[PDB]
């Protein structure tokens, strides 16, 4: 596992030689050299161990919250390429001298976007639970997906690698759980038709048996009655089926293209 | 012309990247 | 000797007004008008009489000794006497 | 009745012993005098109405707007051609209303050419006058059932030959004139009952016979001989209609882009401000100028975007409104702030807003876009309603600079 | 910037340039954000921008409107040169930023 | 954090019970025998509802902050906030 | 009703001001009323928070002169305890409990108020982080902190202070190695003006103690581990160490201007 070749107690040696030259004692010169390179390498190596320590902390939070492994990915490959290119460095190199600062900047930006990831992730996931709990209505789930939509939009300002397919994995899970809720609503329509599922309103169909010029008939027709019952079915389909399918990206401003109603 | 979808561009995780770099230093 | 104590309570820090309940929900001694003395102290009489009933529901031996309400614009301490009660209205600062 | 006397128990020497016990509880209680530590406790535009016609107003710009003087709850809009539907008539005029909560246009009008500008007729309540891309200045009547223009001008050599980007009916009730300027320098003065030939017509030149391709125009309030224009030159021309001096007065250098909207001061009151005007242009700046100085008095440079319209509040002396094609309507009260917007709102999706207009009462602001979506906002009353010191505050604000 | 333009021996003297350091980081960073918005406005091409359509609305032919567009982007670039000049005084070009 | 809050307000002498109710009337915080005090929590829940009715009906803009009750045997303190309430019971020590 | 609802709503993001008003106003109500030369005034102790630690800094707020902060080192008896902990005490009430607790992960030896922001509590770590606490916030964990970079402080920081005016001011922090940094209070993400105090063919001095003159924002003075008092000017052509004093044969533990 990740650790660095450094010892803090070496700053204790630096403290002791910065005291005892002042107390008049002539010290050996290789100790002065070792405390001098300790003086050069002291903020840089502790900047390395906070980068490594916060790296293993954010490693733990992405293996725990692995659900969003797809929203770290370009930053993850930047920090993995930075540690893979920081394989080749040594303590004699003056190439570490911007490098640890670029590493700590990417540690901080990684921390920034993994905590923004946490906030907007958990607000999206509890809004997925708000799809799972509230009432069987087109408008209610529409502002649910609008807030999830603009949450995805503000996460798309950050522009990671494989951001949009994570959104499509969410939308197919929405589509499956909406199939479960549509099964609840249609079974509620089935039971309310015979005298979490919502409230189906299955209206009375008015028929008058009718004589016009010695001909007993029925007006309105029974095919129209069966037709009207299928209108109340297709309107009870319309609650879940015309809930708008979120795209993988909705920053496609220059795209007026490939828009069918099963994608809409 | 459909939106012909790209391959699974992905980040390998720190466990498998650390086993990869452990193999890279085991070669070194 | 209540009168020179009231003249001391003319000049305390932030006394909004000095009254007393006198005839058991019906106050007499008023330095203010009818509502702020009378029906506010009758509301206090009703509320602490029913609060005496509430502490009496907790323990019927346990009646009330002292009440103080503090709020944003008024700090009102209530001294329950035997038949009549007492209301003194004071500022917090 | 409580008691037959209210006094003698307060004068009794035994009831006052209970009062002495009560003041002993008071003297016990009032000896504390400790306050609470604070402990760091600590202690606008509103959306009114949207209008969108799916059949007529779809995928068209809001080319112009006007509010009727006799009908101040009414609102007209001008539309260009739709590239999505070339078979449709090009200019569309939809008349909208806020006294009803219907989303229909109240009167639909359309024409063969794309309508660049329109105005309400101020003294004829049934006539709607629009200006097209053709230079036919079309006239519609809501009494007649046709949607086609009931009168239009010729585009002949006596008349308007170029796209008319500004029309107005101004004048008195006895004597009023339809004033149109196209994009060439040609002003023609018209009467509303006769569109066969103009009353007075000449072409604006400003120096060495250079043509003025006029993009916008304004009037001072109460002034029918004098007016002011906004060209594509970056150059505002104060101009006089009739007299021995007919035409352009002054040369304004000023704006570095083509001018989008010029509007003179409309709020009338204690201190006269009707020599003042603000000008919006393609150079991202609103420029507050006056007629007497030939220089920029002030320029407003906060915008990151093409400003497309500016006009004064017609009640408040310091307040004016401006929009851009980013999507931000902006209010500026110069008694409040000459430096930052007083109020700002942004439309959902951020569309390119083209035309905005105040109401006559100075409380409602209605903005149009590239999409044919008329969006109405109401101005908050501490901003919208002027006070009496505000005229003096505007005088001290102009005397500051 | 107006209180920078009144005070120019302060831009001569090293005491002020040591002292005005926390403000000028914000000033050059807001200049950087304004010119990065100008960069991103130039990243979207001109008929892909709305301004070509609004030029065609307001009678302007689009090669002419592309020239008005890019010269106004150049005018804001000139204004941001005036801003970075008025931050770092004369000799601002030889500054490290 | 609530158990050490319970501890250092329970290490204060004279305190019989930090039995703090919510706005719901549920014993959200209790330290003594719950059926002996849940009906007193409901009693004080209804009477902190009349105390908020007292402050918001006597005055428009005043907010009720705190009530001091000194009984014959004990001094029981009642603390409202604008969302959730507090009941606590102290002997004179 | 159920314990899952109690453990949801008790740790929900509504009750934290409710617990602050609970702890504050019942600790306001700890006041026992009654119904019948040099001198000691008071003592303070906390058995949980102040056992087996040293006091390393204090500050009174100029806004609130009853309020006192108290920076502590690590409890080495308890390694699971947070190392820095800062405890806020009061003079108005007789309560032996502190008004606020604030802790940090590294041990603290410099702790102060911001003199124009008395709600903001500024600490300074053994690591060299400059940690920020707020009493309007809940969190005993610090609400802002500096980076640990080479541009920022990395040694133990015994001294941090504020001057400038109400309308414009600076945060001044000197460390053990002699690096000074200017900071904002709103932003601690990078130092503003940062340089190194050197003298004697540029040896790195070992600054211990700090004093400002009253009314001075540009000139100031340090003491040191090297027995050496240095005054030093902040900016200008003689930005850095002005000069040098001698006479002490020990490391200097504290200076203060009149």
């Amino acid at each position: 596992k990740l650790k660095v070749n450094f010892l803090p107690e070496i700053i204790t040696l630096s403290k002791e030689v910065r005291n005892l030259k002042w107390l008049g004692f002539r010290v050996p010169l290789a100790i002065v050299n070792k405390a001098h390179q300790a003086n050069q390498l002291y903020p840089f190596a502790i900047s390395l161990i906070e980068s490594v320590r916060t790296y293993e902390r954010t490693c733990e939070k992405v293996e725990e919250r692995n659900t969003i492994s797809l929203l770290v990915a370009g930053l993850k490959k930047e920090v993995q390429a930075l540690i893979a290119e920081g394989i080749a460095l040594v303590w004699e190199s003056y190439k570490l001298d911007p490098y640890v600062q670029r590493l700590a900047e990417t540690v901080f930006n990684f921390q920034e976007k993994v905590d923004d990831l946490l906030i907007i992730e958990e607000k999206i996931d509890l809004e997925v639970r708000s799809l799972e709990t509230c009432m069987y209505d087109h408008k209610t789930f529409s502002e649910i997906l609008n807030r999830v939509q603009k949450a995805v939009d503000d996460l798309n300002l950050h522009s990671y690698s494989n951001l949009p397919i994570w959104v499509n994995k969410l939308d197919m899970e929405i589509e499956r759980i909406l199939g479960v809720r549509l099964q609840a609503g249609l079974r509620a329509w089935t039971q309310v038709l015979l005298g979490p599922g919502g409230e189906p309103k299955i209206k009375n169909v008015v028929h008058e048996l009718r004589i016009t010029n010695q001909v007993i008939y029925l007006n309105p027709p029974i095919e129209e009655c069966r037709y009207k019952l299928y209108q109340e079915m297709f309107a009870w389909k319309m609650v879940v089926l015309s809930l708008p399918r979120i795209q993988s990206q909705r920053y496609q401003v220059g795209v007026h293209y490939e828009l069918t109603e099963e994608e809409k | 012309r459909k939106l012909v979808h790209d391959k699974e561009l992905a980040a390998e995780d720190e466990q498998v990247f650390l086993m990869k770099q452990q193999s890279l230093l085991a070669k070194q | 000797e209540v009168e020179e104590t009231l003249k001391r309570l003319q000049s305390q820090k932030g006394v909004q007004g000095i009254i007393v309940v006198n005839t058991e929900g019906i106050p007499i001694k008023s330095t203010m008008d009818n509502p702020t003395t009378t029906q506010y102290a009758s509301l206090m009489h009703s509320f602490i009489l029913k609060a005496r009933s509430t502490v009496r529901d907790i323990d019927p031996q346990n009646d009330l000794t002292f009440l103080r309400i503090r709020s944003k614009k008024n700090e009102i301490m209530v001294a329950p006497d035997k038949d009549y009660f007492l209301i003194v209205i004071q500022n917090p600062t | 009745l409580t008691e037959e006397e209210k006094q003698q128990i307060l004068h009794s020497e035994e009831f006052l012993s209970f009062f002495d016990h009560s003041t002993r509880i008071v003297e016990r209680a009032l000896s504390e005098q400790i306050n609470i530590f604070f402990d760091y406790s600590g202690r606008k535009l509103s959306l009114n109405r949207q209008f969108f016609d799916e059949r007529w107003s779809k995928h068209r710009v809001v080319s112009c707007l006007d509010w009727s003087s006799q009908y101040p709850e009414l609102l007209v809009a001008s539309y260009n051609n739709n590239e999505d539907a070339p078979h449709e008539p090009d200019g569309v005029a939809l008349v909208w209303n806020m006294k009803y909560k219907k989303t229909t246009p109240e009167y639909v009008f359309h024409c063969q050419s794309a309508v660049m500008s329109a105005t309400f007729a101020k003294f004829h309540p049934n006539l709607v006058v629009g200006g097209t891309y053709s230079g036919q200045i079309v006239l519609w009547d809501n009494r007649s059932n046709k949607r086609t223009p009931v009168q239009r001008t010729p585009l002949s050599a006596a008349a308007h030959t170029h796209p008319v980007y500004c029309v107005n009916v101004v004048g008195t009730q006895n004597a009023h004139n339809l004033i149109s300027i196209s994009t060439d320098g040609k002003i023609c003065s018209w009467s509303l009952d006769m569109l066969s030939h103009p009353q007075d017509s000449m072409e604006l030149v400003h120096k060495q016979s250079k043509a003025v391709a006029v993009t916008s125009m304004s009037f001072p309030v109460g002034d029918v001989n004098n007016f002011v224009v906004g060209s594509e030159e970056g150059s505002v021309y104060t101009a006089c209609r009739h007299g021995s001096k007919a035409g352009i007065s002054e040369m304004f250098e000023g704006h570095q882009g083509p001018i989008t909207g010029i509007h003179c001061h409309a709020a009338v009151g204690a201190v006269d401000f009707s020599h003042l005007f603000v000008t919006s242009s393609f150079d991202w700046t609103v420029k507050l100028w006056s007629t007497k100085n030939n220089k920029p008095l002030y320029s407003f440079e906060d915008n990151a975007g093409y400003v497309y319209d500016v006009m004064w509040s017609p009640t408040h002396p310091a307040l004016f409104a401006c929009v851009d094609g980013m999507g931000r309507l902006d209010l500026w009260n110069l008694n409040n702030d000459t430096e930052v917007p007083t109020a700002s709102i942004s439309v959902e999706g951020n569309p390119a807003l083209n035309r905005v207009r105040w109401t006559h009462s100075g409380r409602e602001i209605a903005v149009g876009d590239s999409e044919g979506q008329i969006v109405i906002y109401d101005v908050g009353e501490q901003i919208a309603v002027p006070r009496n010191d505000e005229w003096a505050r505007f005088g001290r604000t102009l005397a500051e600079i | 910037f107006r209180i920078f333009s009144r005070f120019n021996a302060l831009f001569v003297r090293p005491h002020i340039r040591g002292a005005i350091r926390e403000y000028q980081t914000q000033l050059i960073q807001r200049v950087k954000d304004d010119i990065e918005s100008l960069h991103d406005k130039f990243k979207v091409q001109y008929p892909q921008s709305q301004a070509c359509k609004m030029s065609h609305v307001r009678d302007l032919p689009p090669v002419s409107g592309s020239i008005i567009w890019a010269k106004q982007i150049d005018r804001q670039l000139t204004a941001y040169m005036k801003r970075v000049e008025d931050v770092l005084g004369k000799g601002w070009e030889n500054h490290v930023e």
